RNA sequence: UGCAUGGCCGCUUUUGGUCGGUGGAGUGAUUUGUUUGGUUGAUUCCGUCAACGGACGAGAUCCAAGCUGCCCAGUAGGAUUCAGAAUUGCCCAUCCCUUCCGCGGGUUUUACCCAAGGGGGGGCGGUAUUCGCUUGUAUCCUUCUCUGCGGGAU
RNA sequence: UGUCAGUGAGAACAAGAAAAACGACUCUUGUCGGACCUACUUGAUCAAAAGAGUGGGAAAACCCCGGAAUCACGUAGACCCACUUGGGACCGAGUAUUGCAAUUAUUGGUCGCGCAACGAGGAAUGUCUCGUAGGCGCAGCUCAUCAAACUGUGCCGAUUACGUCC
């Protein structure tokens, strides 16, 4: 493993892949992105970037952790139940995601369901994260 | 490949008269013994209302059992084995294994 | 070196502070630690509780109302920001300006019902140390819920005003009144 | 459910752990091993 | 494992009831099994062993026929031996057993208990005491206490030396009840909380 | 008094300085904090409010108080009695143990090393009396049954001529034993208290035992007779010799004193401090003769370790 | 040259294993210190290093894993580990006189070093909930 | 029908209370023991007395928690090298420093600061990461774990 | 509601405890696997609910035996002093799941109504002095199926008092 929390991984390794694979197109955008991504909304899946906060983090979750998919992976999903019927509020998940980033891996810095490395592209990439940042980072 | 056993029990001094004892037969006399410490002892707790009407204050208790499971490793004994376990017949659910 | 004998909370000087009283040295104590964050065993002994700065202790005593409320941590987000608005403020060290406030935010004395016969008499009674500084926390640190409560749009900021026109003596602040109008019955009737 | 150390079927069933001793309750059926120590 | 154990604890209990209750005024104290691979020797403790047996042979193998036939056991697997306990003073359901035989035989409260009390104290007891609560008239439910020696009821370790029993006598104008305890003089646990020695 | 080791957090039992060792200049001296500490003499320039040395290494960790600690005699480790299980040889260099030898299951009262570093030698209040030796095999254990009770101080004879080991006891006896056979040799008798201690002078002809009485019998280990007893007229804590003479100079419940087989009493008398027993109430718990025989360090009571010269 | 601690505070252990080093930069896991999220709990494992030589007698590589409770409670366990650690090395390879120094000043600076804080739980009881608030009241 | 009753549970009572033998006192019911004082959660102690010597509850024995020895390893988890993936960060900072020492400059002096060299220590690479599966390939151990039995103060 | 604060995202990280076996099939000279969970992959060239196949376990094995709430976060997120984008309770339409049988049983689900209440709430009254109170989540329990309940473990974790007898 190399992948995140080497650079800050919490905001500081996602943002710099985020720009570079909207520049160039990489991964999914499949329609579902829409339908709830984190459990009993009452607004839209997000203000903006419904699913591009995700694809590089579960790829990161599954790399640094071991094959975590599907149902292991989740454990570093969400859901709160932040709005509830009036009883103890309770962990979820919603499965959608879960198919397509099963898929993802076969391409881009990762290689099969039983290895996640090629040259672990994304650690090398975020080399420059660190040497300057794209947002106006604080600590740089 | 290599026989281990286990005894399990509710109660110690049962168990204890079987590992320590009764393993000297095995201890280098005919096989060769490695000790480790046993495995984590469950309890089995269970709950229980001891007012059989609905004045009380509502009470209950808390009721425990050990579960003792003595793990003590052997190195590749057959048909020693029929020894082995022959050898406790001291108490009631002493049980033995063989691999 | 330069954190083994230096001590900060990470721009604060403790140098500068002094005790502002003469009352009170025993129940106000310096601080060195980097957070005021919380993490022994604060009470088994009467006096064990005057051990300690009186920033540990606010800190501490901030808030309450539980309902998923973050506590210590959370407070300390609060603290550091507190501390940066009354510095520009007084154009002096934030600390020492607590360390002022706490002091004259405080009732000196007090009176009591003790009377009997189906009545109530009333004495003038002196305010012991420890309680002139925990009388003054807790009300200097009430008058912030209050003032967020569903109104101003300040989150950390209120402290910042509360901390300044205590230490002014300034009756805008919530603790100040408080020494005021009962010193007006307690200096008013023996 | 239903029980087979009593027929009430009322009166309150355990299942636990696999035993029935609360349609015969077990402070007077005891003998099953357990004890109350703490 | 888990189950075992619950089992065990089941299977005891069944024995225990069955024996207790269809075999009694033997002086029955109980009974204890252990396994001796692929057997189960099962003794069964009484004061007077040749009931347990029979003078005919019907009584042994009744029992453990009835054991057979409800848990599928067969013979070789399955056995039943008599213990002969003596002193039937130490064993708290023997008395029990005798005591109620007389309140059934409608002999006096007083008479009958003091007859228990001389027989266990005799033999170096620490004590016993023999509550009989129920009726003696009416229109009380009047309960008489006789207390003898000395007993413990402190700690958890008191139920471990002090053996007891409850059983009922089935009388006209309703149900008696009876209760033996008796601290015996020998420790089960080798223990005492008392009396530190010097050992001269 | 002429510098001081006043770093301790508990009383000083055994203090144990070179007189089998000849290398280096290290004390050893046993804390009753459950450490051991393991001293040098470093800087002294004799002065009250400096030092005498310095702490080399401290050797931690126990379940118990440390009895006594004996100094290995070219070895550079430290041997310890214990009050829990263990029984180890530590090192001096690193600090850290050697070697854990368990024999006991009820504690170490006394080691103490053979004059060539060969034989360790293991008391208890198991009433065992234990020739191990220092690879960590035990070789022997002595019995006849003559042990009924603890074994209170053991000291080998510097004379390896017949091979000796030299026991006290609780049992109210002084035990020579020849090692090789695990024979009884001449019990040495009349002690009307327990055994404090039990030493043998340099020549090893000459043994100085104790008692709680508050007497010195001294014996001949040649004849298995009695020579004149001095009398301390006060219980004793400890008693040794001299690398460099036959000086006693017992500890006792009201100080050190200066005994010797010329006057058997007093030349002068070294009190700790004055109002003793109305103020910290010091005792002398032993007595460390230097290698040069001419200084005695006193452990105490007190955390305190003082230095007293003749 | 090596030894290996263990901080323990509530239901996390810490393990702390030092490899000689005389620089190296003091780590925790597999995120390092300056990435630690929390920046208060990031504050409270610098005060341990911090003080009695910043940089001065902690040289050495030192890198924990510590699991068993809270974030909170973790970063505590940390703190133990590291100066723990530091001590037993100057114990073993260096004179007492060093350690005295180090240890004393530790001790001095509120921490206490040496106490697991070794408060943990409640049990529940009864027929009650918690320590006694009961249900609430019958009127007495 | 719990006002026919057995057993069980609740409460009185979460306090320190309870009872008999022999002797003393009173016609008796009763009392003394179980009592002025101090101490303690405690009828817990010391002292005193027509009480003397006793039995229970309390204390203690038990169960769990905190620190530790011994047991101690194949489903508990670490250590070093072999091992290759991977990184070897110079694109906005970690080749540049620290310590000791000597000399020359900018200072009238002080504070402050610049240059050069000697000795000493490694730092980024002689300490490089982390993988809880690369489950690969080598070596070693019981700090972290675990359970039984013992240490540890009123 | 501004002391999770309300809708969005990402990071690090927990502990007891539960579980399995039917005279039902097959197996032989005396007999083995199906009613428990969790793993993994299809369930997205297009939702959730939900379908199915492979794989291991009688538990320190169950995939790291243990994870997402309280918390952390300035990623320069969004809302922003309102009965709202704060809260849910009523109400209608659809569908799947469970069961011997559902009649909102189902409910972890869609998406309406929210602009329905309610703004810390009179008198009165409850209980705790420390890892406690308070805050938060998980499992067990009951059992066709549902936990605002009960029981147990864990996490975040104070203020005041340590006195008197009114």
């Amino acid at each position: 493993i190399r992948r995140i929390g080497k650079k800050k991984g919490a905001t500081m390794k996602d943002v710099h892949p985020w720009r570079w694979v909207k520049l160039c197109s990489q991964h999914f955008k499949q329609e579902g992105k829409l339908m709830v991504p984190n459990c009993t909304e009452i607004v839209k899946s997000s203000h903006g970037r419904e699913r591009a906060p995700q694809n590089p983090d579960w790829y990161y979750i599954r790399c640094a952790a071991i094959l975590r998919a599907v149902y292991m992976r989740p454990g570093v999903g969400y859901g709160g139940l932040s709005k509830r019927f009036s009883n103890k509020k309770n962990r979820g998940s919603r499965p959608e995601i879960t198919v397509r980033a099963s898929k993802g891996l076969l391409h881009w810095g990762c290689k099969s369901l039983t290895k996640l490395g090629l040259i672990e592209k994304c650690e090398s990439s975020g080399h420059r994260i660190t040497k300057n940042g794209r947002k106006l980072a604080d600590a740089i | 490949q290599r026989v281990l056993v286990k005894m399990t029990s509710r109660n110690a001094k049962a168990v204890e008269n079987v590992m320590t004892e009764l393993l000297l037969h095995a201890r280098n006399e005919k096989v060769v013994l490695r000790g480790p410490v046993r495995l984590p002892t469950r309890t089995l707790k269970v709950t229980t209302r001891k007012t059989p009407c609905g004045n009380g204050t509502n009470t209950w208790d808390t009721y425990e059992l050990k579960i003792y499971k003595r793990l003590v490793e052997l190195r590749a004994p057959t048909e020693l084995v029929k020894k082995i376990t022959s050898f406790p017949i001291d108490a009631g659910v002493d049980v033995a294994i063989t691999i | 070196m330069s954190a083994k004998a230096p001590k900060l909370f990470n721009k604060w000087s403790y140098e500068n502070l002094q005790t502002t009283e003469i009352a009170l040295s025993d129940h106000i104590s310096k601080t060195a630690t980097y957070v005021p964050h919380s993490a022994g065993r604060w009470q088994k002994k009467r006096f064990r509780k005057a051990r300690i700065p009186i920033v540990e202790r606010l800190t501490n005593g901030l808030m309450f109302k539980g309902r998923g409320n973050g506590k210590k941590l959370q407070a300390v987000r609060l603290v550091k920001h507190t501390l940066e608005i009354i510095h520009l403020l007084t154009d002096q060290n934030p600390l020492q300006v607590v360390i002022d406030a706490v002091s004259k935010g405080a009732p000196r004395e007090d009176s009591t019902r003790v009377g009997s016969g189906g009545v109530v008499r009333r004495q003038a009674v002196d305010v012991s140390p420890m309680r002139r500084v925990n009388e003054a926390i807790y009300l200097m640190c009430k008058g912030a819920r209050e003032a967020a409560f569903r109104n101003l749009k300040t989150l950390p900021e209120c402290l910042a005003d509360e901390i300044v026109n205590a230490s002014k003596g300034s009756s805008n602040s919530y603790a100040i009144k408080k020494k005021d109008e009962v010193e007006r019955v307690a200096k008013a009737n023996r | 459910r239903h029980c087979v150390i009593c027929s009430n079927q009322k009166a309150v069933i355990r299942k636990y752990e696999l035993n029935v001793c609360r349609q015969c309750f077990r402070e007077n059926a005891a003998n099953i091993g357990f004890s109350k120590l703490r | 494992k888990k189950r075992m154990i619950i089992r065990d604890g089941v299977f005891y209990a069944e024995l225990f009831e069955f024996l207790k209750r269809e075999l009694a005024d033997d002086g029955f104290a109980g009974v204890e099994h252990r396994v001796t691979s692929t057997r189960t020797e099962i003794v069964i403790r009484a004061t007077k062993t040749r009931e347990v047996l029979g003078e005919k042979g019907r009584r042994i193998r009744e029992l453990t026929a009835c054991l057979q036939q409800r848990f599928h056991y067969k013979e070789g697997k399955l056995q039943l031996f008599a213990e002969r306990v003596e002193v039937r003073g130490l064993s708290a359901m023997a008395q029990a057993e005798s005591l109620r035989f007389k309140l059934l035989s409608n002999l006096q409260v007083r008479r009958a208990a003091m007859g228990i009390i001389r027989h266990v104290m005799e033999s170096g007891a620490k004590g016993c005491e023999v509550t009989v609560g129920g009726k003696i008239k009416g229109q009380r439910a009047k309960s008489m206490t006789f207390r003898d020696g000395y007993m413990i009821k402190s700690g958890t370790a008191h139920k471990n030396f002090v053996d007891v029993a409850t059983r009922h006598c089935h009388l006209r104008a309703g149900t008696l009840g009876v209760k033996v305890k008796i601290m015996l003089p020998k420790s089960m646990q080798n223990e005492e909380e008392i009396l530190p020695d010097v050992i001269t | 008094y002429e510098g001081q080791l006043k770093g301790h957090r508990g009383w000083v039992t055994a203090l144990a300085c070179p007189q089998i060792t000849e290398t280096y200049i290290k004390a050893v001296s046993t804390s009753r904090d459950n450490t051991l500490i393991a001293w040098g003499s470093n800087m002294d320039r004799n002065s009250e409010e400096c030092e005498y040395g310095f702490p080399e290494r401290r050797l931690e960790g126990h379940s118990a108080f440390v009895s006594d600690v004996a100094l290995s005699n070219n070895g550079d480790f430290a041997v310890s009695a214990s009050w829990d299980h263990s029984l180890r040889l530590w090192n001096l260099q690193t600090g850290v143990c050697q070697h854990k030898f368990l024999g006991h299951t009820k504690d170490v009262l006394s080691v103490t090393f053979s004059p060539d570093n060969r034989q360790i030698v293991s008391g208890g209040r198991d009433n065992a009396l234990r020739v191990w030796n220092v690879k960590g095999e035990c070789l022997h254990t002595l019995g006849r049954g003559a042990h009924t009770d603890w074994v209170s101080c053991v000291r080998f004879s510097p004379s390896l001529e017949t091979p000796l080991i030299v026991s006290g006891g609780w049992d109210n006896l002084v035990k020579v034993w020849d090692i090789a056979s695990g024979r009884l040799l001449t019990d040495l008798k009349g002690h009307t208290n327990y055994i404090t201690s039990v030493t043998v002078s340099p020549d090893g002809s000459l043994c100085a035992s104790s008692d709680k009485d508050g007497v010195a019998r001294l014996w001949d280990l040649t004849k298995g007779e009695a020579l004149s007893e001095m009398a301390a007229g006060a219980p004793i804590n400890q008693i040794c010799f001299s690398p460099n003479r036959y000086w006693m100079c017992a500890a006792t419940e009201k100080g050190i004193r200066i005994f010797d087989l010329e006057n058997k009493d007093v030349i002068v008398e070294l009190a700790p401090e004055a109002q003793q027993k109305s103020k910290k109430t010091p005792e002398c718990m032993s007595i460390a003769w230097s290698a040069d025989g001419n200084t005695l360090y006193s452990g105490y009571t007190d955390n305190v370790i003082r230095v007293w010269s003749v | 040259k090596q030894v290996q601690t263990f901080g323990k505070k509530k239901t996390a252990i810490a393990v702390a294993t030092v490899t000689k080093a005389a620089q190296c930069n003091i780590r925790v896991n597999g995120v390092p210190v300056s990435q630690i999220l929390p920046e208060t709990l990031r504050a409270k494992i610098m005060e341990a290093v911090n003080v009695v030589g910043s940089r001065h007698f902690a040289r050495l590589r030192i890198d924990v894993t510590v699991r068993g409770a809270g974030q909170v409670a973790q970063a505590y366990a940390t703190r133990q580990a590291i100066a723990k650690g530091l001590v037993a090395y100057y114990q073993k390879y260096k004179n007492e006189v060093e350690k005295a120094a180090l240890k004393d000043k530790y001790l001095a600076y509120d921490k206490y070093l040496l106490i697991a804080d070794p408060r943990r739980c409640e049990p529940k009881k009864w027929g009650r909930h918690s320590a006694r608030t009961r249900f609430t009241k019958s009127y007495r």
